[PDB]
RNA sequence: GACGGGGUUGAUGGGGGGGCGGUGUAACCCCCGAGGGUUUCCCGAGGGGAGAGCCGGCCCCUCCCAAUCGCCCGAGCGUGC
RNA sequence: UAGUAGCAGCGAAGAGGGGUGAGAAGCCCCUCCGCCGGAAAGGACCAGGGUUUCCUGGCAACUUCAAUAGGCCAGGAGUUAGCCGGUCCUAAGGCGGGGCCUAAUAGGCACCCGCCGAAAGGGAAACGGGUUAAUAUUCCCGUGCCGCGGGGGUAGGUUCUGCGGCAACGCAGGCCCCGUCCCCGACGCCUCGGGAUAGGGCGGGCGGGACUGCCGUCCCGCUUAACCGUCGAAGGCCGGGGAGUGCCGUAAUGGCGAGAACCGGCCGAAGGCGGGAAUAGCCGGGGGUUUCCCCGGUCCGCCCGACUCCUGGGGCCCGUGAAAAGGGGACGGGGAACGAGCCCCCGCGCCCGUACCGAGAACCGACGCAGGUGCUCCUGGGUGAGAAGCCCAAGGCGGCUCGGGUGACCCCGGGCCAGGGAACUCGGCAAAUUGGCCCCGUAACUUCGGGAGAAGGGGUGCCUGCGGUCUUGGGGUAUACCCCCGGGACCGCAGGUCGCAGUGGCAAGGGGGACCUGACUGUUUAACAAAAACAUAGGUCCCCGCGAGCCCGUAAGGGUGUGUACGGGGGCUGAAUCCUGGCCACUGGCGGUACGUGAACCCCGGGUACAACCGGGCGAAGCGCCGCUGAAGGCCGGGGGCCCUCUUAAGGUAGCCAAAUGCCUUGCCGGGUAAGUUCCGGCGUGCAUGAAUGGAUCAACGAGGUCCCCACUGUCCCGGCCCGGGGCCCGGCGAACCCACCUCCAGGUGCACAGUCCUGGGACCCCCGACGGGGCGAGAAGUCCCUAUGGAGCUUCACAGCAGCCUGUCGUUGCGGGUCCGCUUACCCGCCGCAAGGCGGGGACAGCGGCAGGCGGGCUGUUCGGCUGGGGCGGCACA
RNA sequence: GUGAAGCGGGGCGAAAGCCCCGUGGAGGCCCGAAGGGGUUCUGAUGUGCAAAUCGUUCCCAUGACCUGGGGCUAGGGGCAAA
RNA sequence: GUGGGCUGGAAUGCCCCGCCGUAGAGGGUGAUAGCCCCGUAGGCGAAACCGCCCGUGGCGGAGUCCCGGGGUCCCGGAGUACCUCGGCUUAGUUUUGCCGGGGGAACGCGCCGGCCACUGGCCGGCAAGGCUAAGCACGUCCCGAGUCCGAUAGCGCACUAGUACCGUGAGGGAAAGCUGAAAAGAACCCCGGAAGGGGGGUGAAAAGAGCCUGAAACCGGGCGGCUACAGUGGGGCAGGCCCGAA
RNA sequence: UAGGCAAAGCCGCCCGGUGGAUGGCUCGGCUCGGGCGCCGAAGAAGGGCGUGGCAAGCUGCGAUAAGCCCGGGGUAGCCGCAGGCAGGCUUAGAACCCGGGAUCCCCGAAUGGGGCUUCCUGCCGGGGCCGAAUAGGCCCCGGCGCCCCGUAAGGGGCGGGAACGCGGGGAAAGGAAACAUCUUAGUACCCGCAGGAAGGGAAGCCAACAGGGACCCCCUGAGUAGGGGCGACCGAAAGGGGGAUA
């Protein structure tokens, strides 16, 4: 089940949605934060030395 | 409004109309009517069906009107004369 | 992964927790009450193991006291040094007679009552030590504890009681209490995990575990913890 | 969805303005170097993630 | 694919007529029918008589229709031991 | 490979004629045929999708085939709101500022403040008809409603109060501001009485339609929104009354001097009816033109009736079934001279959503995917217990997007099969039997509930009459009974009669005996395990009096806890019933006077111009030692004479057994079979059974594992024939696996199992179908096994280490009096307070930081050698 | 479908009581659609319709029941009728 | 120099004749250009904005400046120096720096350092307060260079590349250059439903917009050899048929 | 007997189809050297959306939207990549380049408050509109962040930048042929904070009785002393020569 039929699921939700400072598909509404630049949880941008 | 229709929290009504058709009407529950502070039993006068806020319902003539009923008006009275 | 299972309930997430929003409020006495006041409410509340009273002073002034056994609604209670101590009266320590059986009962005053809070129980007062503004009493347990003499108990037993008495027999009854509870339900055994999720779990043929010191860490520190004795021998010597 | 939020819709707005090839006078201008657009797409099989 | 039969100088398939066979007695008509009602000329499940009726990837007979019009393959010559 | 597989299977499908067009089985129109119809299919619609919607045109590509079609392509167009949703409110919860914590932050949050948090909860106000290619409670027509504000009139007011009624309560009930209180908002599940409406039906009427062999039947229309008014069943209440020879009742429980009957009244649903409103819509008949006008009907009388709406009664809970915005009322305080909740009239109502799909082609699954999401919410007639199946409407579909021919084998899915009846097989696997309803009847056992649909026997269609029990209206003196008429439900009797078959299709239990096992319902390895595993109610033990116990956090702090021993946490056992033996040696835990040992600090001595350094003293927990503890982890044998005795303590009790536990072993004796390695019943020095490590134990229950019996059958003897789809052939589309090259047979040889080498034997070559013997066939760097000075996870009596806890010490640590007493102001704990600070308790303790010892697989890192007729055990052939 | 507590009537009887019939409507009750689950054929499929499906036969189906939306718990950590 | 002749569609090439050079670095132009053009050697230049340097100007202070004498009075940096314990670190070793816990100075007649501690001598200094140009690191960016690569290379990207696109997300991420000197981009006729085909044109050449060259695998056609009584590939010898121009 | 004489099939060459190798080309890359060096509440960088007559992407720009104004250079053409169809602009001096201005939507440190949708919404002050109205409602413009300095007026910090710099927190893999001290490494990475450079810098110094004379960076001292299961391996300083000089 957890293959094909599984994915039906994923037909309806959403995790994130569009940031309105970076404009990238990755602000958490639950969370209420941007997983990408940290907006909503960090004034400052969220970037990484780890990341290319 | 579908997901809305399909709580209970609205009546369902079927009426036909001048045109023919059968239609469901989806219509406002009656609010409670108002109870004794006491007893918690609908006060005389004011237990007509009511179905939105913000209607003005007339209380009976009396001390306390539609706050407690006749029974705890008149025997808090009494306790008063003699206290 | 590897934390057992009372060592996840610490973190406090929402199976382990008491759904306390299911009350009206705490079954505490409030700091400055005295006078008398009338029972105008009796309430079942969720998850407590007492009914419980709603009592109205005279100066306006509500709180929820569990109700003594033949509390009855309507009934006038006095509150205060000055009352007498019948059923239902809230008195200082200090001046409830020896001898009476008392409920909800104040370590210290102001704590809003302490002891003897479920159903069927009670607390005896035992003796009195003014000088020192202490009361003796005995607890539900058999303990015998000093209180201070300035705190407040209600006079009688906790109603409700014989609730244990009656099995629940089936799991869905418990299951139901449960869910009005902080309790996870249902429990499963040590010994029937794998070793990564107890002590007690692996072998061909699981078995318990001997008792752990009470220097045990946290999540070494299951079964029996420092235990004096165990089995029917322990009960013996206990008597 | 019948309900959408408005900046929601406006994306998708942009979405379907930037979706067509380019005019046929371009491929005549640019003799016939510019044929495609990247914003081309299908509704049923490139995805917005809007 | 092949094989076998016929191809108008012909009964090869069909049609039509006949034989033989399967099922079970159609329609129409006449009689009986427990009982009831516009009283005994109506209703009524059903039974009987005469007639079977339907059907055959089988046989015979009969040119009525169709086996037509057509399209191809095909040896032929040299040389040496 | 190969013009090959697939384009079958999941219970629908096409055909004729015409038109368009270069071209038509497939596009458009009609006719015929079929499928769904409580739905892979009709009606609505959330999320998600985002233009897929609509119009015009088109066919390079796209669609498992075709195409003139299209969710495709090109060009154009389309979504209209005070009353439909968002917006507002709070829920579980979340975020930000302050503060506290942090090396620090973008990390944490108990506290203070604010805000966010529902397109299914709460919550202002719109309905009907018409219109477009495409929007429709949004546009248009008609008729309204809500909020806020204003004008006029009126009641009322203008020191002061509204009037009526015994009362319940009724009635235009003045105006502005402020406060407080109460109520509504505001709530589960089960069950049963009552009232309606939607819908359905029957008889008559008017209009229209269907059919032609006979009859004359069959079908359709006959509708009525929101809103205004009025009426109001149950229930509750008021007045009179004043009852025990009782009296009044229900579907059921029942009610009454704690006030019954009875009489009169008050408040009071859904909904009815009038107004709206026939002028609309519908049906029928006409005339226009571009959707307009005229004419007729739109009726009478009954019945059923919800899953929709309303109401009341009863029951259940160790379960009690949200909150707030908002609203209503009352009770008060203040102000003005005016002025309403009534009537007429005027004004304003922003912002965002609104197309379409909503799925066997618009969502997710790489797809126009038999899955998943959503059958989420709704559904007419006949049969029927039924929202079952089957058939048919309304409405839709023939697009679960290949067509045709043939009628070999073989395959998949179905039907039937003489005689026998489990002889098949690990095994009755599969198949078959049985099957509904009514009557009669039903055993052992049992936890007295059950077992039970036990088992077993009988009936069942159609037709013709005659009855009964009710129900619903109307008419009879007529509220029940009785008579007459119309409709509805259910039950019975007599007679006639047909079939092989009457629950005739559809639908629809095979049954019985016994053992093991888990009491039961429940849960589980998403993708090889559904179980005897987990859970469970019940039993029992332990830690704990709350400033606790246990747990989380670096910390601030937190969970249990809005709690308090009838409680929180931690083990083990696993319903009930009869029971639960002996053992504290071991491994643990806990308690303990003395003694030995036991770290840092400290003290004394030596040493050092000072130190380093050396010796001693004191000595906490702990350990040693002594005790307790088995419903702690568990253990329960010999020898000797009920007694003694040995080994790490005791020496297997009650029971139970060749056990899911017995090797020997197909144990021995019975049962059952013609024949029984399984099964059942007994036996028991039991390789190696046994008591909450649970023993014994089967009532009830079982998709558990097993044996026997009846019935039954194509399981078999033993195979045959038939049906649909694959198959085969034709048309169209058109892959993949695999592939050094590519291989007739025999006997040898060879890295010991050759297509290719040797010696023989054969073969005219090519093509089709089939199969699965070979190609050590294809798939996958073998998981088995070993090796590597490779991992991971887990364990502990491994080597080490780190937290956590306990214990001493240094500091916090102050003040009086003689190591002891006291004190409070430090510090800690709780209450009140916004804070300031107050109250109470503890108190130089505790708590906290550093240092030191102990316990410490709770957590971290690692090591777990080699040789070896494979590894392992052994040995050391390792010096 | 069964028919607990409770409540009527009748019969036997000396008392207690016992028996029959009805009423009533309890239950992690039973048969069985929807819905949920996933036992068998070790059926089909197994370059699939599908990187877990289909048919058939089954288990539960008033409750420890099934299901939408919102929310919380995060990696040596979570959550676990295990 | 756009000079004469030749080849050529077109010359920058070849032959002959001239010229500049402080300029023969390099590029473009119908093939290879010192003199055709841009440029190069070399020289000149800014309304406006910005930067650097120089001269000059305005002002403020308590003599704070230079030299000599006198002093022996006053000042001169604290939880610091130092001790001890734990820990991180350092080459720092009985001896580096620091942090944390505990203890904790002196004062110029003093204090600190001189590779274990102390004592004496000698030598060197004045911690525990603050600032400081220049000379040094880097490459988003600008300029120059090159025994670097030349479209599967070189940055992932020579191009409508951090793009299309993939993943809930953190993140991940391609393929893809070339007509010709000039469009002179194929008129016109016939056929086809159309894509298109034939004829006929343009050009030096179809190089034809699917555009330079155009390999192999692979497939079609033609030609040579073999082909249904003979088991295959490779080598040598002998022969048949076919090719054998350079 | 062989030839005429041929099936399916095999080999070779030529032509064609397919394919896109090779070769040539290069407005791209890469490496090295030199320069230059901060932007932001006067609202940045980044993002979203829009913007062209026919315009989808890129590029540019911002409702004044491939652009507006002034000046200088540049003279006759122009309307970006981008070779089309139109219509215009420009000798009253355009295009283009350089300097200075104007405009500059929404989100963004984002700063009135929210934000599950880059959009919504409050109060106050001013203005406009609907309206009989001065009511009521609707709309436009401006102010309204936190923490601070300052008597106040007023002022400051916040976010970004390819790398480089300063302070703190801080591994493991691997190596040692196992492995723990150790190394790897004060590295990766994380947190904070600056500048065009940062940091350092003016003797409680180094030396040895002879004398140097702030600091940083380069060459050397030197793999020396020293640390280290004294193993693997780690590793200075003074002094000397320079850059520069305060
Ligand atoms: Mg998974
Ligand atoms: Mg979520
Ligand atoms: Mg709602
Ligand atoms: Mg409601
Ligand atoms: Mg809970
Ligand atoms: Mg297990
Ligand atoms: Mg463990
Ligand atoms: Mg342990
Ligand atoms: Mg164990
Ligand atoms: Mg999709
Ligand atoms: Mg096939
Ligand atoms: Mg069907
Ligand atoms: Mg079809
Ligand atoms: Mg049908
Ligand atoms: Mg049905
Ligand atoms: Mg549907
Ligand atoms: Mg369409
Ligand atoms: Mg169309
Ligand atoms: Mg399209
Ligand atoms: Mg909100
Ligand atoms: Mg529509
Ligand atoms: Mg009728
Ligand atoms: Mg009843
Ligand atoms: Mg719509
Ligand atoms: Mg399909
Ligand atoms: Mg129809
Ligand atoms: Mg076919
Ligand atoms: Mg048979
Ligand atoms: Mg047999
Ligand atoms: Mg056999
Ligand atoms: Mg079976
Ligand atoms: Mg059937
Ligand atoms: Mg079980
Ligand atoms: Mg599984
Ligand atoms: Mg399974
Ligand atoms: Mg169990
Ligand atoms: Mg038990
Ligand atoms: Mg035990
Ligand atoms: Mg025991
Ligand atoms: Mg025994
Ligand atoms: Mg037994
Ligand atoms: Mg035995
Ligand atoms: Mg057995
Ligand atoms: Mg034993
Ligand atoms: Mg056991
Ligand atoms: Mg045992
Ligand atoms: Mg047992
Ligand atoms: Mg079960
Ligand atoms: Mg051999
Ligand atoms: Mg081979
Ligand atoms: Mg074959
Ligand atoms: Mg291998
Ligand atoms: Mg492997
Ligand atoms: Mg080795
Ligand atoms: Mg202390
Ligand atoms: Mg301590
Ligand atoms: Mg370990
Ligand atoms: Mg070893
Ligand atoms: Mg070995
Ligand atoms: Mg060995
Ligand atoms: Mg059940
Ligand atoms: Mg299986
Ligand atoms: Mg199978
Ligand atoms: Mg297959
Ligand atoms: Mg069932
Ligand atoms: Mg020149
Ligand atoms: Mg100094
Ligand atoms: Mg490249
Ligand atoms: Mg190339
Ligand atoms: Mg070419
Ligand atoms: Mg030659
Ligand atoms: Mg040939
Ligand atoms: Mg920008
Ligand atoms: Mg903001
Ligand atoms: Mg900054
Ligand atoms: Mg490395
Ligand atoms: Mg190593
Ligand atoms: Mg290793
Ligand atoms: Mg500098
Ligand atoms: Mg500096
Ligand atoms: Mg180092
Ligand atoms: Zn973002």
């Amino acid at each position: 089940m957890k293959g094909t039929p599984s994915m039906g699921k994923h037909n309806k939700g959403k995790t994130h949605i569009r940031c309105p400072r970076c404009g990238r598909h990755s602000y958490n509404v639950t969370k209420k934060y941007c997983a990408s630049c940290g907006w909503g949880r960090s004034k400052r941008w969220r970037r990484y030395n780890w990341a290319k | 409004p579908r997901p809305a229709y399909r709580s209970r929290s609205l009546r369902r009504v079927k009426v036909k109309t001048p045109g023919g058709r059968t239609v469901v009407h989806y219509e406002k529950r009656a609010k409670g009517v108002p109870k004794c502070a006491v007893t918690g039993q609908p006060l005389g006068g004011m237990n007509s069906k009511v179905y939105r806020f913000g209607i003005s319902t007339r209380a009976p003539s009396r001390p306390y009107g539609g706050v407690v009923s006749h029974k705890v008006l008149a025997r808090a009275i009494r306790y008063a004369v003699r206290r | 992964g590897k934390r057992i299972l009372v060592q996840r309930r610490g973190r406090g997430g929402s199976q382990f927790r008491s759904p306390s929003w299911k009350r009206d409020g705490p079954v505490r006495y409030p700091p400055n009450i005295s006078g008398r006041g009338i029972v105008v409410e009796i309430l079942h509340e969720p998850g407590l193991n007492a009914p419980v009273a709603k009592i109205r002073m005279e100066n306006g002034v509500e709180f929820f006291n569990y109700a003594a056994e033949g509390l009855y609604v309507g009934q006038v209670i006095q509150v205060g040094p000055d009352a007498p101590p019948a059923v239902g009266n809230v008195l200082p320590l200090g001046k409830i007679p020896e001898g009476t059986m008392v409920f909800n009962v104040e370590k210290r005053f102001g704590d809003g009552g302490k002891f003897a809070r479920s159903g069927g129980t009670y607390a005896l007062v035992i003796g009195q030590r003014p000088e020192e503004n202490k009361t003796i009493v005995r607890l539900p347990s058999g303990r015998v504890i000093e209180v201070d003499a300035r705190g407040r108990a209600t006079i009688g037993i906790v109603a409700g009681g014989g609730r244990v008495e009656k099995p629940f027999v089936k799991a869905g009854k418990k299951y139901h209490r449960a869910r009005a509870k902080s309790w996870k339900y249902p429990t499963v055994r040590g010994k029937a995990m794998s070793p990564y999720a107890h002590p007690h779990g692996g072998g061909s043929h699981q078995k318990g575990g001997t008792p752990v010191p009470k220097t045990a860490p946290p999540g070494q520190k299951v079964g029996f913890i420092g235990s004096r004795c165990t089995g029917r021998g322990c009960v013996r010597a206990r008597a | 969805a019948r309900n959408k939020p408005l900046g929601k819709k406006l994306r998708l707005a942009a979405a379907l303005n930037s979706n067509r090839n380019p005019p046929l006078w371009v491929i005549a201008k640019t003799k016939r170097r510019v044929t495609r657009s990247p914003a081309r797409r299908h509704w049923r099989r490139q995805k917005l993630k809007a």
